[PDB]
């Protein structure tokens, strides 16, 4: 029985092979305590990975051990996969083949960095990676379709034809949800409200994850807003105030698809797929236009899906057809891709032993995958 | 010859590959030449012939693009084929989906690999099990295919009603504009005051698309334009004309489709209902197959919705010739997408060219009151 | 045509900007369309054109081809002519370069016409001008063509002496291999085992380029070939056969080349350097042409070059006659590239053999161990 | 006093005739800023044209009016040639007439639209257009050849006749600098640098123009980058970052020669080339191979003149010679050929003056310059 | 002649245009007796608000009308204006546009208030709302530059880039002077001395304003001072006793360089600023690292420009130099820069005049401010 575990920047998802609905989910966090410890009876640890250290945040630092798909460190990261590993799973992994998920466009170091830690400090039999957006299109059961995926730093278009990608057409942008967090807190100063420790970056992710949604013009919706308040909402805090957020709920999801706000003069994302369609071939497009499947968890807001369907169709031409797919369980569309590759008997043969990573090093990965 | 003909007779065992050279005979290059004391004995042994002579002695039933493939298709929806072969039977529109159905003949191998299967069971992997029970249906490639219509017949249908209603109510709403009319006489005057005395002295007329060109053709000062000068001549004794813009409200979409996209689409449907007429012929009609009246009944409505779409489109043809002879162009080399994108975007720069003119007067305004 | 033609004489006084618009000659409109009765009075007075014309108130000897090419040419480095003129007369090696004189004695017209230009100043054209220039210097044609000599000469030679010295070093390291006797000694006994009972039985010896016909010679299993054959079993029991691709170092240079271009270059200078010989009787030997010695003299070293050139490429002859009686083949129905190219292609395939017996040989471990 | 402009999509050439070097070399790029202006006083001028928008580039928005040759913008394009002469030249084109280039195989409707341009808002007293491709022989001596034209945005090898363009042997290839600069950036990902903005796209571009060449070989040349790391080199950020680039030195402008690596089907430079020969006659393909000339500044690359030669021997016959010329002002080849066109005397009769223009109107420039 | 208003956390200065001097300058507080009243000859004020509370500072509970920059109760500070303007300035504001200041990301409310405030109470016939750290730009004459704003409660820097300010890379701090003397009061109490009123709070800030400095290295200066009684600088009490702090002279001020000393989460002001240029774009860092301008009260303590140059430099580019540019007159910069601001001819269109607030209300001060 494989493993399969899909590293995010925000949060990380495990569990078996053949399998849907990710079991062993956690976020992506590690904290460390940042006062002193009066207290000898109580057993305080020197740090907190995962579940544990979001719940006691009001003491702990959390620290991001991923940022925008790169690894800034990795003495924490050890932490985390053993975390994985043997609590949340409780399997040995010097028995079962690991497999892993990885952005596209990203430094030959990172990878590499992973064939060096599972094999010796973990000692797997085998350990396979393959990019990300490739495991999100057959979880939606096709194999010609491109690939939009937004997690919390990366934001990749990736064009797929079959079961190989096109290296030639993958972009990327540095706008996705973890961005807009920070620019949730901003603009939430307007209102009176201020937010700045990172104990409390994480009461704004569930401001956006439950309030935001994409407004289909907002041009519209700002006059609506302006003219009576019929769009306000109100959060309660974990101490027990409660905020109050108008146009707000709609202004920080929006900044996708105009990044101006943001200052950065990247294209919007409705344009980076559409940009990245004309980088195919022309009688390629008739299939990649039909299948746009939204993938990832910042593409969850209320209204993304009817919001894109628009604006790509202004920009292309209307002799082609336009169709954004959205699955169920789009928010974790990488895992479920990856499980079923590791169910198949053809799958056993495409493995990294440990005898070809002993003659070739890390190197090994570049050559194979 | 030159004592270097110890002939060797080998006679072998078995019969081997001859290789066939250039013959080479001792006649020749037996005088004095390379290979006369050939060490054939210091290579010649038993070990040799008894070796040489044994080496000349004279998923599984998919390739491996589908195998993986079809693997990768039967584990995406993880769910049992033996439903899914009564699901297409019995036309279960729950389960059956226009991207389920769509992906699933590409998973289908020629019809030929399907046979010899059910000829030919847990032994076989998934994707070859697959095969099996989907091979036992007959008919597969034009059954499958039977039901992709109705899953798609009605999203066509609908989507070609906004392209071509827009585009009539676009000529009709053009046919009576007088302000249009206004607008066009205006040009045409001033145009012709200007060309006088040159190769367009006094025309009596000028092609579509040259009034998005006006803008281009500048004045003595750089910021005076002759777009702008009919907008600053209209505002101030010549009004009415402004509400040109708003008596057209369908151009944007108009402009958006041409003709000749629809005329292709109308022909391929036209291809798919013929498909179903010979199924119906080749494939006798129940209660085994829920398809009854699925498909033969919907051919009945789908040509009756059908014939109403072949005259909405010859409304075209014959509303557009009549507006090709209204404004002198054959929709030949003028077609539905050029020639109202180019009115289209002259809307844009009419109302673009007011707004300056709004503009630099508030500047003229500011000026006077200082 | 249809009473629509009342031409509105207008002759502005003052010029203005005349947009250019498609002209529509009263005729295909003429007939029954729009714009037949514009109400062109309506806007027509006499303020509006007051306030409209306000705004927008605004070689003789040479032909065809070489006449501009010269003066093209001329300009190119734009320098002038009569110093130029010195150059080519005193072989100034810093302004005179290959490109610029290649290119110029093609822009050289026909001899003739040179000639009344100098019987013939400045109302004459810069191409014409030039052309007395150059007509004065005695036999034109032949001088510049005598230029062309050491920019070549010293050029040809380190040019092809490489490629004639390496012919000769592959030769004699081919004579002395001692492991292509090895490995031809191997063939012509295994062959000669395949062949018996054939057209071929008992062949002493067999034509060059054999060898890589051996791999189009299967076995009874596809895998095995019958040059891999004798890789694989050399590798085992017959060491140090492996080693005649690098006794041979030379093979990529000398077979790139043959000796008949050799002979046709060679030929070739031979004639450019009896015009100088000619030139030199026809016109005797100053200050004002300080090419002097620059080309007599320069004919003293290259025939002392050229000489060396003779020998060494007789060097050929004699060693590839003798060669090509060591390989019984007359040096007339194959060539240095025909029976080199060959070899080289064996070489390389035979390393290439050895390589795939390495690579089979990893995957009969890999599975050994496993 | 004749002014010569050559628009290009990187860089735009501008000067006066009878010159060796250009008097105004600027980018044209035009950017607008993107924020607001909380600075009273300054902060004015929002179109910022030519080098002033390089220097601020960190608050502008870059946006190329020029693109794969064709104008995108003739709004913007007005503004250059407005600065170029006015500001950079400092010049009334009232007095000077005025020549500029085109690219081969240009729409028919671009072309006339800079008649316009040059004649009503600039108001030249004569302008006439020449191909881009020719004028790099015009500068180059010779009259006769093949120009492997690059440049930002276009890549065309034009097998010049006699001056005379061949019309039907003219190969496009859509690969020039702007889409190295890009490949540029994907590739340097691979390290751990990213650029994104088009402030960030200048400084790729300078990296391009200063630590990249053109290596002869790969099989050997990726063995040694990845086994020694002799050949990295160290470039300083305008942060002051030091980044080291090393293995991506050579693999830029290798896309010229093998465009498989950007996924595009078309062949490298190398190839177009050899195609755009043999579509001429066979009696004048003598003279064509020999004489090839590069030009504009994408062919700048160390080891691109022996990397080609030796690239296109292997196509080439045996017997032919190939002679690639690289001469010192590729970047401004195609600049002073245009000067020596308008230095001539005969220059005069073809001018396409002011008082001609009128008559014919802007078709003129169909049936004068060609 | 405009009107001058620098509203602040700790304290206000308000004077007239194109004067150099700040005029009148209290203290923002404003005291309630919270004592019983016995005599009755002598009038009795109500609430003491301006300098004349730190008089009596002995029985009254001195409030701060603004908190963290953002105005806490808006009672008092209309009583403060009226105290402003009338009492101090003597000055009808009926007549006299006033300028306000405002610091970067605080609440809308805010500046929507004093502009609601203002007009209907106070009447004036114009209005503005300025940033003060842009605005404290104007007083050092300079035009980019990265400024530092440290207020008595607000710590913002706002980078500016030839005029265009950069809005996403303004970061704000909410630890200034406020929050350093109630840190004092804190190590105040581990020698044994107690500060717990709010009349002492006074006290304690000329503590902090007389003997409080930054050390250029602090690791050091515990070892120090711990071993020596190097620096003992004593201090009398208002009373009449006298007190010694010892190494907490410079411990102060570090928790501005380490605000883990209060506990808070946030950089400090030497790697926010650094923080804030790593949010611009890499062109614009290089006239950003050499141009740190620094203002506000807190920017006064003896070694602060020192430490932050060292601490830069340990995170900026080895190759980039950093200049911590710091006027003497530090202190009134924002004020300083508004004299300027409002004395500019070009200033005069931008004013909130009155007819525009009616038809527009509270919200105009969104539009015509940044
Ligand atoms: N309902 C929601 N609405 C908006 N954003 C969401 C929602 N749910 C999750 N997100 C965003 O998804 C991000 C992480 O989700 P996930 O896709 O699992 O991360 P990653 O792609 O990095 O593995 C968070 O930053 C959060 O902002
Ligand atoms: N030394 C160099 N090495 C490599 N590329 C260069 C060099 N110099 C310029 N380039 C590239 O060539 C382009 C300039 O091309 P240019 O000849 O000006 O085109 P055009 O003639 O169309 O203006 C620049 O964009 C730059 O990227
Ligand atoms: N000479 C000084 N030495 C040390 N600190 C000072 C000095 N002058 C003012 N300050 C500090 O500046 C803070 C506020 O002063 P100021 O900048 O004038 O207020 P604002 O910026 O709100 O107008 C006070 O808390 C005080 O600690
Ligand atoms: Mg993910
Ligand atoms: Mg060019
Ligand atoms: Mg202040």
């Amino acid at each position: 029985a494989a493993l399969v575990v899909d590293n995010g920047s925000g949060m990380c998802k495990a569990g078996f092979a053949g399998d849907d609905a990710p079991r062993a989910v956690f976020p992506s966090i590690v904290g460390r305590p940042r006062h002193q410890g009066v207290m000898v009876g109580m057993g305080q640890k020197d740090s907190y990975v995962g579940d544990e250290a979001q719940s006691k945040r009001g003491i702990l630092t959390l620290k991001y051990p991923i940022e925008h798909g790169i690894v800034t460190n990795w003495d924490d990261m050890e932490k985390i996969w053993h975390h994985t590993f043997y609590n949340e799973l409780r399997v040995a992994p010097e028995e079962h083949p690991v497999l892993l998920t990885e952005a596209p466009l990203n430094p030959k170091a990172n990878r590499e960095k992973m064939t060096q830690i599972m094999f010796e400090t973990f000692n797997t039999p085998a350990m396979y990676v393959a990019i990300q957006a490739v495991l999100s299109l057959y979880a939606s059961g096709r194999t010609t379709g491109i690939v939009m995926d937004s997690g919390d730093g990366v934001t990749h278009t990736v064009p797929i034809y079959e079961g190989y990608a096109l290296p030639h057409a993958i972009l990327r942008l540095d706008l996705a949800g973890r961005d807009l967090t920070d620019y949730l807190m901003k603009i939430l100063t307007e209102r009176g409200y201020s937010f700045t420790t990172t104990a409390e970056r994480e009461i704004v992710r569930d401001i956006k994850e439950k309030l935001c949604y994409v407004a289909l013009d907002f041009e519209q919706e700002m006059a609506t807003a302006a003219s009576s308040s019929s769009l306000e909402k109100s959060y309660e805090l974990p101490d027990g105030q409660v905020i109050t957020i108008g146009n707000e709920r709609f202004r920080c999801p929006e900044a996708l698809f105009q990044p101006s706000f943001l200052g950065m003069e990247s294209a919007g994302i409705h344009e980076t797929t559409f940009n990245s369609i004309m980088k195919c071939d022309v009688d390629i497009r008739k299939d990649l236009y039909a299948n746009t499947v939204l993938s990832g968890g910042t593409t969850m807001y209320p209204g993304i899906a009817d919001r894109m369907q628009k604006e790509i169709t202004a920009l292309a031409p209307s002799t082609m057809k336009i169709k954004i797919i959205a699955p169920p369980e789009r928010k974790y569309s990488v895992w479920i891709g990856g499980s079923i590759l590791a169910s198949l008997s053809t799958f056993q043969q495409m493995w990294i032993s440990k005898q070809e990573y002993d003659e070739s090093g890390p190197s090994i990965v570049h050559r194979k995958c | 010859p030159f004592g270097l003909t110890p002939k060797k007779v080998y006679k072998p065992e078995v019969q081997l590959r001859r290789p066939n050279w250039s013959k080479f005979v001792a006649e020749d290059l037996s005088q004095d030449c390379f290979w006369t004391k050939v060490k054939e004995d210091r290579f010649e042994n038993n070990e040799l012939f008894a070796k040489l002579t044994l080496a000349f002695s004279a998923l599984k039933v998919l390739d491996s693009k589908t195998a993986q493939n079809l693997s990768i298709f039967l584990g995406s929806f993880r769910m049992p084929y033996q439903e899914i072969k009564n699901v297409i039977l019995e036309v279960n529109e729950a389960v059956l989906t226009e991207s389920m159905i769509q992906n699933l003949i590409k998973q289908m191998p020629e019809p030929e690999q399907l046979k010899m299967l059910s000829e030919l069971y847990d032994d076989l992997a998934e994707s070859e099990q697959f095969g099996v029970v989907m091979g036992t249906v007959p008919r597969l490639r034009p059954r499958l295919n039977a039901i992709l219509f109705k899953l798609q017949f009605s999203e066509q249908v609908e989507n070609i009603k906004p392209e071509i209603v827009s585009v009539t109510a676009a000529c009709e709403e053009l046919r009576k504009s007088e302000n249009f009319s206004s607008l066009l006489e205006l040009t045409l005057l001033v145009g012709n005051y200007m060309n006088a005395g040159s190769r367009n002295a006094g025309a009596f007329g000028f092609n579509i698309s040259f009034l998005c060109k006006l803008r281009d053709t500048k004045s003595a000062d750089q910021k005076m334009t002759l777009l702008h000068f009919l907008a600053e001549l209209c505002e101030n004794d010549h009004p009415e004309v402004l509400k040109f813009p708003d008596e057209l409200a369908h151009v944007e979409k108009a402009s958006r489709v041409s003709a000749e996209n629809l005329q292709k689409s109308l022909d391929q449907m036209k291809k798919q209902i013929a498909d179903v007429e010979r199924d119906v012929q080749n494939f006798p009609a129940d209660e085994k197959d829920k398809f009854v009246e699925k498909m033969t009944s919907f051919v009945k409505d789908a040509q009756e919705q059908y014939n109403k779409l072949r005259m909405m489109h010859s409304n075209m043809e014959t509303l557009y010739k009549e507006l090709g002879d209204y404004f002198v162009f054959d929709p030949k080399k003028l077609s539905v997408e050029e020639f109202f994108m180019d009115l289209h975007n002259f809307r844009n720069m009419f109302l673009q060219a007011v707004k300056e003119n709004q503009k630099r007067r508030e500047t003229e305004e500011k000026m006077r009151r200082a």
